[PDB]
């Protein structure tokens, strides 16, 4: 049963770490919207 | 008595050959001591891995 132990330690990152990988991508992707909103405020403002 | 001394020595042929059974049953244990204990090593390589 050390066969599992050998295969696990790298393999489980696909669940363990990839969640964190992909969320930071998602969180930075989402931050394009606060950016965009910031752009649209800075462009709507001069109408007044 | 002689007729029973023949039986005595007949018990002693069987006695002496039962020392041969000590070889055939007791020294013959050794395969146990091998196969129980030359046999983690093949599986330990999945620790080394």
């Amino acid at each position: 049963i050390t066969i599992p132990k050998n295969w696990l330690d790298f393999g489980w990152d696909i669940m363990t770490l990839d969640a964190r990988q992909t969320m930071d991508n998602i969180e930075t992707i989402i931050n394009e919207f606060p950016e965009d909103f910031g752009t649209m405020l800075k462009s709507i403002d001069p109408r007044a | 008595t002689d007729d029973l001394y023949e039986v005595a020595e007949a018990t002693y042929e069987a006695d002496s050959s039962l020392e041969a059974f000590q070889t055939a049953l007791d020294g013959v244990n050794t395969a146990i001591d091998d196969v129980a204990v030359s046999t983690l090593q093949t599986e330990i390589e999945e620790l080394t891995g």
